[PDB]
């Protein structure tokens, strides 16, 4: 078993930067003459696609800001200069010999401009409530970066552990992201309670925002 | 001493040996004048004109004769000085014949041979046959009769057909019965047939040109052999004929050859007859003879003589040479019948006569008659009883010149030959029509023909019979035995009527071919190829010579076969002190497109032949050459002959229980009679290769002989149109002879045919061994397996019997039937050059080969003509370089399937056999490889059978009999190591097995490992043969094979270094890797001295120089291998100076220039010559600066001289001259690269190492290693 | 030129399954063909090669023994049959062309191998209405919670997939109760709202479930 050890792990750049991700092998990767790395992008939702053969061969298709190199043990692809579409999972791959083995992934993440969110709250339907539990949903709109923090409160009782946060992925328009949080109470709990508000601390914002409803 | 007298016509009648006598008639005939030469012997000069009387006048019949010379004189021998030369002639003719060995002994069998008495319509008595004598007139006009064996006549109208005749019976076949009659030669010694020869020219290189000329001493003894035969009643029923086969376009019209004949001509003529039908022939006579022996016992009386029945029943005895016994009765015996009949049929032969007054005579009744000539032996001027025409102590006494009727002309005259040229015809068109002359075309014999028995199976016995060629020493032997006196007695028998009636025994019945007969066919046919070389014959100045035939719609319709350069140089347009010439020059360019010569088997290929006849099969254009190779002999043959060799019939033993004696007897019985059986079927194959296939080669050899004729007479032709033009004037001024210039044009032809013939020799030979012969050794392997179960089976049933001697026989059968008996052709064939050719055949173990795969043309064959098929996956590469070079790589479409033709396998062909091949394995890089057998070339039928395989550092090889067990040979090679002679360069792998005993690895020429077999098996022959990477577990592996080759023996250590460099292709350079090595194309260098060094530059231009600095790296890859790095130093690139070559293969003796990279700059490697001393520095020169520098550079291969060499590169100053080989200067200092003639010194004396030995390295995946 | 593969879908631990990778547009029988997992949100690995003509196989040391890969050259068909299936074995599976001999270069779009004792359940659609207090502005949301259902995936769209500007997805959440849930939702003009309706487009495949949900205050 060739283990491949690819760095960075994670990759977060800006457009028009350049990128360069590395992989190495615990032994070589060469025979006749050749180095049979390859390396892969995935996108979520799609199947791997071939970027670059044999350590240096770029695949027909595929634009020329991607150029590999290297050879026997330390290969190295480099993206010349970024785009937002390429918000991607890397990965090289050994042909050598078998077990064929990948390298276990690196996330470029893009960067951007900070951006403040939308939050938005909404209220458990009715007819979930005849079903017996209740979901408040805190939706989180257009934002970067990823971090936040959306602290639940009811009555301005801080739950915690009873809800669940959600990310879309980088949205390569704008390279900005999208949160749901939802907390899930029983049927008992939600309707002994009053007042519901999920609030955001967050870069975009000067101060915390908190979206609030009220039963009626 | 055979004529005791003289005589002369003129001579007066004296009763005895002077007489008008009488014949038998039809009717009345009148007395004619004939004198007794000897004893039972009488002539009669006189036109043959009362023996048929169904043909009154001498003149040409209505309609001609079907024979292809005929000559009618009505005039002839109508006067008496004629009479009496013809009367001298035939007596000359019977003193040559008598002065011979087999002559004297012909005839005294002629004498002895008094036909039987034969009449008797009494079993008790013997009675004269009155048709068996003559009535001779006495000068008193009275008339005493005398018997007779034989009497020679003047001819019928056809004045050259020369029968022998005899008088016939209501009942009794007098000369197919045993007892014989009077034979009446047709004969004249005034007349002569004309044929060619295009045989001898390797043997009597200054020979003639036209015609010769038969020896009239041999006809008569043609005449005398047959008269023989009917003299001993021994003739073959003219019934049985050779029957042809005439319905195709290509075939003789028709052609009546007798049995009789066949046997009469002797030598290969006689090989047409089986052995089955010689066989009931003589079986047949055997049993007349019985027939008489019963009837001179029945014998007790005698009438018409006053000789005793006792006397005339001795007459009888010696004649017959029967055994009496002590009571009077007498017997026939086998041996001493089987003895005489061999000498009257098989000694007693036109053939055998040739030898004896070593003359030059046609080979074969198939040599036709070309011409008739009008001779005139009896001066001795002329001809001798001792030379006949080829004269002691004169021009004609060497190459059979006498008889050459262009040299010895004054002795031939040229007479007509009353056969049209187109009388008998076939008329061939295409869909232009041509009449071809009937004689011209193939002789194509029915299969009906060739019978065997070799289907019957045999019962051996303890009893059973185990048999027991004719050469000058037998024939000697027989003549010691003869009794030369005690001749026949004349003796008074009582007077016949005076007017003997007797008719010509009636012979058949046979019919007038039909007339051609046109046939439309699609190809233009090699005759069309043939009349289009031919004119017209002709006058006006016409003959504008050329190609692409229609030539025919002129002319000049006159078709050559070369090449404008030759057509456009002979149809200017030239004079007159510019004759003289272009002469001089065309004598040149004649000996150079007909000396022009260019596979193993057929080593001398003339790629006109092509050409001229449109070979033949004939689709072209004319790379005859390409075609030949491709398919071997068979696209010569105008008809492919069927091979039908039936499965034998079995032998089965009789036991003779509890008998120690009979039961071994049957066993060597059983041997022996196996060892008779080949033979039987190789003598089978032989006469069918003769009757169907070397005869359609001899008629291609006469047509070559004649296209190339045909064009020196169109080229002599087309010079005197011109030279008459002319002079003239002068004319009278460059006297010149056409006369000398035939003179030398036929030097040219006969060297050609030198060519030619041995060409066709080999293509004939080839056909026999790889396309007949084996379909008759796999039927005889057969019959030997089935036989060996057999005989083992009587060994254990009988073991009881056989107490001690089990194993000595076990062995003794085991050892006998595991060896092929090998064919030789001289058991078979009588025939010198066919011999020779066939010597030369075998000397080459690869003909025998039973596979030979090469890419020739465009695809990969077997030149070995075994292989069914072969199918070539999609995925396998041939190097565009040296297709032979296959890359099998591990994919399931790179592989090539061998399937052999079922009916030349056998199952026991893989216990004594041997295979080689050439292969490059690459380095082995990835760790999975490390324990990873895999399959490369496999031969296996369900578990058993044979493979190669490899794995890491290691070739194998697997027997595995038959359902389990193994037996295993290894070569092993390390990995971990500097330079290694194996690893990714090309290797010559042989692997032999001896089921008995041991298979054995080879590699390069040395004996590896050898392991015992003789615990196996038996293995399982399987049909395929698979060339793949199987379980190779490395997805980017391949490797590279080439010469693959396959035996049917187990190969020596001789054998397989001599393989070894016949296919090293010493002629071309190779590189490190062992490919071709090529122009245009970088190397880094290793000097094989100092190989842990590498090639350098301090600097560029004269300043400068190159050295050897070290060390080299090593490459490795941990655990796997570990070597000295190769990809170092400055590159080299051989560049093109001198060429031809198409291509880009540096070959032996190539003069090149050495380019030189210096960080990717390319530079010209050179040096001042004139600088003192020896050695002179080499330097990288900017190329456009070399100035007048030593630069040419010769690549060498071998020295001389021919012994191969590592030291490549010979420099030359630019006059010409040897400067030195390249290699390095030191001990000094500094490795510096120098030219020394030190170098050339040296390889004349010794072959080893040394400073000026390289190596090219090109990169190659293989190798893996990073520059 | 594509390769479709399917046979996917939940199965139970110690069960079995085929998939069935059918190739068009090129020349099959030629070509190495490989077998590639990923767990989900996971790396890449290598399960099974097969060589062109069917005789070679090798596997990854993770599912030696227990699967088989074969092939039918004649109906440009791959074959992966999978025994004793284990929790680990979960994963989305893709077949690729090897071009010899350099890469794989041509992918499926993968089939999802679910493995658990757990039951198939179509999941529960509510609407997320539109607050309401809203404004202002511009601008205001509005979504579908889709809750407990097992296994992935489902599948979400908008006005039968034509209103598909401003809208999120989520990845589906494994909750405590071991069935998945996702939501998705929408901006909007406050303007258009109550004439514009707006439709969810719910489909969970794997039950046989199309739920088309309107939202609405
Ligand atoms: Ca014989
Ligand atoms: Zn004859």
């Amino acid at each position: 078993e060739i283990v491949l050890t690819q760095s960075p792990a994670t990759l977060s750049l800006s457009p028009g930067e350049r990128a360069t991700i590395s992989c190495r092998a615990s032994e070589s990767v060469d025979s006749y003459g050749h180095s049979f790395m390859q390396w892969y992008q995935q996108k979520p939702g799609q199947a791997p696609r071939l970027l670059i053969y044999r350590a240096s061969n770029l695949e027909p298709g595929i634009p020329a800001r991607f150029s590999g190199s290297g050879s026997g043990t330390d290969f190295t692809l480099t993206i010349s200069s970024l785009e937002p579409e390429d918000f991607a999972v890397y990965y090289c791959q050994q042909g050598n010999e078998v077990p064929f083995t990948f390298g276990q992934g690196t996330k470029v993440e893009i960067k951007r401009t900070v951006a403040a969110p939308s939050v938005f709250i909404f209220p458990p339907s009715d007819e979930q409530l005849k079903s017996g539990t209740a979901s408040v949903v805190c939706l989180l709109n257009n934002f970067y970066p990823r971090e936040a923090k959306v602290q639940w409160k009811v009555d301005n009782a801080l739950q915690s552990g009873n809800s669940q946060e959600s990310v879309t992925e980088q949205d390569s328009k704008d390279s900005t992201y999208s949160l749901s949080s939802t907390l899930t109470l029983s049927k008992a709990d939600y309707e002994k309670h009053k007042v519901y508000a999920c609030e955001v601390t967050h870069q975009g914002l000067s101060s915390p925002v908190t979206k609030s409803f009220n039963r009626g | 001493p055979f004529v005791n007298k003289q005589f002369n016509y003129k001579d007066p009648v004296n009763g005895v040996d002077i007489a008008y006598i009488k014949i038998p008639n039809v009717g009345q005939m009148q007395p004619v004048k004939a004198f007794k030469i000897h004893n039972k012997i009488w002539v009669i000069p006189e036109r043959d004109t009362f023996t048929n009387p169904e043909e009154g006048d001498l003149n040409p019949p209505p309609e001609a004769k079907q024979v292809p010379v005929s000559y009618y004189d009505s005039t002839y021998l109508s006067t008496d000085n004629e009479k009496d030369n013809y009367l001298k002639g035939v007596t000359k003719l019977f003193e040559r014949i008598y002065s011979t060995d087999l002559g004297r002994m012909l005839l005294t069998s002629i004498v002895r041979g008094i036909p039987f008495w034969g009449g008797s319509t009494i079993d008790t008595e013997l009675k004269v046959i009155d048709t068996n004598c003559i009535n001779v007139i006495q000068p008193d006009g009275s008339y005493r009769s005398e018997e007779l064996n034989l009497v020679i006549i003047g001819p019928s109208a056809d004045i050259i057909q020369f029968e022998c005749k005899s008088f016939g019976h209501e009942v009794l076949n007098l000369t197919r019965n045993g007892y014989g009659s009077t034979q009446y030669i047709r004969f004249s010694p005034d007349f002569t047939f004309g044929f060619e020869e295009s045989l001898e020219v390797d043997t009597n290189p200054l020979l003639g040109a036209g015609k010769f000329a038969t020896d009239p001493a041999v006809t008569l003894a043609h005449e005398l052999i047959h008269a023989g035969h009917r003299l001993y009643g021994i003739a073959i029923n003219p019934n049985r004929v050779f029957k042809v086969n005439t319905n195709a376009y290509y075939e003789m019209s028709g052609l009546e050859v007798s049995f009789e004949e066949l046997r009469t001509f002797g030598g290969h003529d006689a090989k047409f007859i089986d052995s089955l039908q010689e066989n009931e022939f003589r079986l047949y006579y055997y049993n007349k003879f019985k027939d008489i022996a019963s009837t001179l016992n029945k014998a007790k009386s005698i009438v018409g003589t006053t000789a005793s029945l006792q006397y005339m029943k001795n007459v009888f005895k010696e004649k017959y040479l029967l055994s009496e016994d002590t009571s009077g009765k007498f017997s026939v015996d086998k041996l001493k019948f089987d003895k005489l009949y061999k000498m009257l049929t098989e000694i007693y032969t036109e053939d055998n006569f040739v030898k004896f007054f070593k003359v030059l005579n046609r080979k074969t009744y198939l040599n036709f008659d070309k011409a008739v000539f009008k001779i005139n032996i009896v001066p001795k001027v002329n001809y001798t009883i001792y030379d006949g025409f080829n004269l002691r102590n004169t021009n004609l006494a060497a190459n059979f010149n006498g008889q050459n009727t262009e040299i010895n002309n004054m002795n031939f005259t040229k007479l007509k030959n009353f056969t049209g040229l187109f009388e008998f015809y076939k008329l061939l068109c295409v869909r232009l029509c041509i009449k071809v002359n009937n004689w011209d075309l193939f002789f194509s014999p029915s299969e009906d023909n060739f019978t065997n028995d070799l289907n019957k199976g045999e019962e051996i016995t303890s009893d059973t019979n185990i048999e027991a060629n004719i050469s000058l020493d037998l024939i000697q032997q027989y003549y010691l035995t003869f009794n030369f006196d005690n001749e026949p007695e004349n003796i008074s028998i009582e007077n016949l009527s005076s007017d003997i009636i007797g008719q010509l025994e009636l012979m058949p019945n046979i019919e007038r071919f039909p007339n051609g007969k046109k046939y439309e066919l699609d190809k233009y046919t090699m005759f069309h190829y043939l009349r289009a070389q031919e004119f017209e014959h002709g006058k006006s100045r016409i003959a504008l010579t050329n190609s692409v035939n229609e030539a025919l719609l002129n002319p000049s319709r006159v078709y050559t076969f070369f090449s404008s350069d030759y057509v456009k140089k002979v149809n200017k347009a030239t004079e007159a002190a510019m004759f003289l010439g272009w002469v001089e020059q065309l004598v040149y360019d004649f000996t150079d497109e007909t000396s022009e010569v260019s596979i193993a088997d057929i080593t001398i290929i003339i790629p006109y032949i092509g050409p001229a006849l449109n070979i033949g099969n004939m689709l072209y254009k004319d790379d005859f050459v390409g075609a030949l190779i491709f398919s071997g002999a068979v696209i010569l043959l105008e008809f492919i002959p069927e091979i039908a060799i039936p499965v034998l019939g079995t032998f089965a033993l009789v036991s003779y229980i509890a008998n120690k004696v009979l039961t071994v007897q049957t066993i060597d019985n059983a041997l022996s009679k196996r060892n008779e059986k080949w033979d039987e079927v190789y003598k089978y194959i032989v006469t069918n290769w003769l009757a169907k296939v070397n005869t359609q080669i001899d008629l291609i050899r006469k047509k070559m002989k004649e296209a190339l004729e045909n064009q020196a007479e169109a080229t002599k032709a087309i010079i005197n149109y011109q030279y008459n033009q002319y002079t003239e004037e002068e004319k009278n001024n460059i006297n010149f002879n056409i006369d000398d210039l035939s003179s030398k044009l036929n030097e040219s032809i006969n060297k050609a045919m030198i060519n030619i013939n041995k060409f066709l020799n080999q293509c004939s030979v080839s056909y026999l061994m790889n396309s007949m012969i084996p379909y008759g050794v796999k039927r005889l392997e057969d019959f030997d397996a089935s036989l060996k179960d057999a005989l083992l089976k009587y060994i254990y049933d009988n073991r009881g019997t056989l107490i001690g001697q089990v194993d000595r026989l076990k062995d003794k059968v085991n050892n006998t039937l595991s060896t092929d008996i090998p064919f030789q052709l001289s058991k078979y064939v009588d025939n010198q050059r066919l011999l020779s050719t066939f010597t030369e055949y075998i000397k080459n173990i690869i003909n025998t080969s039973i596979l030979n795969l090469r890419y020739e043309s465009n695809h990969l064959i077997d030149l070995s003509r075994y292989a069914s098929k072969i199918n070539i996956g999609s995925k396998v590469n041939f190097d565009p370089i040296d297709k032979n070079q296959i890359q099998l790589f591990n994919l399931e479409s790179s592989k090539i399937e061998v399937i052999l033709k079922n009916a030349i396998v056998y199952n026991s062909m893989y216990e004594n056999f041997s295979t080689s091949f050439w292969i490059r394995i690459p380095k082995y890089f990835n760790s999975i490889s490390l324990n990873n057998e895999y399959t490369i070339i496999n031969c296996m039928e369900n578990n058993s059978g044979w493979k190669v395989s490899l794995n890491y550092g290691e070739i194998i090889w697997t027997l595995q009999d038959t359902q389990e067990i193994k037996q295993r040979v290894v070569f092993k090679y390390s990995q971990m190591i500097n330079i290694s002679d194996y690893i990714n360069r090309w290797i010559f792998v042989t692997i032999t097995n001896n089921r008995l005993n041991n298979s054995k690895i080879y590699i390069n020429g040395r004996l590896i490992d050898q392991k015992p077999i003789s615990n196996l098996g038996n293995i399982h022959a399987s049909n395929n043969i698979m060339f793949k990477l199987d379980g190779c577990r490395d997805t980017h592996r391949y490797i590279w094979i080439k010469y693959f080759n396959l035996f049917d023996k187990e190969l020596n250590e001789k054998e397989i270094k001599d393989l070894y460099d016949n296919q090293s292709n010493s002629g071309i350079l190779k590189d490190f890797w062992g490919d071709y090595l090529q122009y245009d194309k970088p190397y880094y260098m290793l000097n094989l001295y100092d190989p842990n060094k590498y090639v350098d530059v301090n600097n560029v231009g004269i300043r400068g120089y190159m050295y050897l600095k070290g060390p080299r790296g090593s490459v490795m890859t941990t655990n796997i291998y570990l070597n000295s790095s190769l990809y170092r130093g400055t590159k080299f690139i051989i560049k093109k100076y001198a060429s031809g070559n198409k291509d880009n293969i540096v070959r032996n003796n190539d003069r090149v220039y050495i380019n030189v990279v210096v960080k990717n700059k390319e530079y010209r490697l050179a040096t001042n010559a004139s600088q003192a001393g020896v050695e002179k520095i080499l330097s990288a020169l900017e190329i456009p600066d070399v100035g007048n520098l030593s630069q040419v550079v010769v690549m060498k291969s071998k020295n001389d001289q021919g012994i191969t060499n590592k030291c490549k590169m010979n420099l030359q100053d630019n006059n010409g001259n040897d400067i030195g080989f390249i290699g390095f200067h030191q001990f000094n200092n500094i490795a510096k690269l120098v030219a020394s003639n030190w170098y050339n010194r040296q390889i004349e004396r010794s072959s080893r190492t040394l400073g000026c030995s390289w190596e090219f390295i090109p990169v190659d995946d293989g190798w893996g290693e990073r520059p | 030129v594509q390769l479709q593969e399917s046979g996917g879908g939940l199965v139970q631990p110690g069960g079995s399954l085929r998939l069935s990778c059918a190739a068009s547009g090129f020349t099959f029988k030629y070509d190495y063909m490989y077998w590639v997992r990923q767990a989900p949100g996971k790396g890449l690995e290598w399960v099974a090669t097969i060589s062109d003509g069917g005789s070679y196989t090798y596997y990854s040391d993770s599912v030696e023994g227990r699967f088989t890969t074969s092939r039918d050259n004649s109906k440009n068909t791959l074959y992966l049959q999978m025994n004793s299936l284990r929790a680990e074995d979960t994963a989305i599976y893709y077949c690729s062309r090897y071009r010899y001999d350099d890469a794989m270069d041509y992918w499926g779009q993968g089939t999802l191998v679910t493995v658990s004792s757990a039951s198939t359940k179509g999941p529960s659609v509510f609407p997320l209405a539109p607050s309401s207090k809203s404004t202002s502005g511009g601008t205001a949301a509005l979504g579908c919670l889709v809750k407990d259902y097992f296994p992935e995936p489902v599948t979400v769209s908008w006005n039968s997939g034509a209103l598909t500007s401003g809208v999120h997805t989520f990845p589906a959440v494994l909750q405590s109760s071991g069935l998945y849930s996702l939501s998705s939702v929408v901006t909007v003009p406050s303007s258009s709202l109550g004439t514009q309706t707006y439709i969810c487009n719910v489909n969970h495949k794997p039950s046989n479930t199309k739920v088309d949900k309107k939202v609405e205050p």
